[PDB]
């Protein structure tokens, strides 16, 4: 993983269970990624019970951020220190 | 088994006439 991070990061999380993305703002995660934790572009845009993000390895291949990030259920993840 | 479910989604941008 990297120390070097997105725009406005605030922590990791990494995924516990695998979850593929139903819809247009939504990201996909496999059981094992790493996601680097985001701010919103909006308030409104922020789901509830929701994060943003990007995952690490994305991240670490250094695609296009603003295509590659998306909203993903917590509930999947960890918190990571 | 055992598997977590994703939570209800929100409104946002909403308008009309």
């Amino acid at each position: 993983g990297r120390l070097d991070l997105p725009p406005g990061f605030m922590f990791k999380v990494q995924a516990q269970h695998d979850y593929t993305a139903t819809d247009t703002d939504e990201l996909q995660l496999k059981a094992g990624d790493v996601v680097l934790v985001i701010p919103f572009q909006n308030p409104e845009e922020q789901d509830e019970g929701w994060l943003m993000g990007v995952k690490e390895s994305d991240w670490n291949q250094h695609k296009e951020l603003e295509k590659c990030r998306g909203v993903f259920p917590e509930n999947f993840t960890e918190r990571v220190p | 088994s055992t598997v977590p479910v994703a939570p209800p989604r929100r409104r946002r941008g909403r308008n009309l006439t």
